[PDB]
């Protein structure tokens, strides 16, 4: 990791830094669970 | 850290940021020189005996 961060095959003694640490997400989620207020189309399409 | 500050938690800037190449790897070398040099100043003020 520190070899390819410095773009070299050799490293000298010392302290270095690399790509920062991060916890990746795992799943995916959604919203708007309750849906109501359906449009009154039945009487339009099924009136006697 | 250049990656998180600009386009953290993003998989779309990750590849896109490489299009600019060698910007944010240049900044780290600039600040790392300052931080390393900071300890030297305290060395020159107390470590005389
Ligand atoms: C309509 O919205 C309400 C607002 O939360 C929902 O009420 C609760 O929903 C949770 C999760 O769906 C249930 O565990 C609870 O039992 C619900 N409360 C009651 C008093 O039953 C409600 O579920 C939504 N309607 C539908 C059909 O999901």
């Amino acid at each position: 990791e520190t070899k390819c961060t410095l773009k070299s095959f050799t490293v000298e003694k010392g302290i270095y830094q690399t790509s920062n640490f991060r916890v990746q997400p795992t799943e995916s989620i959604v919203r708007f669970p309750n849906i109501t207020n359906l449009c009154p189309f039945d009487e339009v399409f099924n009136a006697t | 850290d250049c990656t998180m500050y600009i386009c953290g938690d993003s998989t779309e800037c990750s590849n896109l940021l490489l299009q600019y190449g060698s910007f944010c790897t240049q900044l780290k070398r600039a600040l790392t020189g300052i931080a390393v040099e900071q300890d030297k100043n305290t060395q020159e003020v107390f470590a005389q005996v």
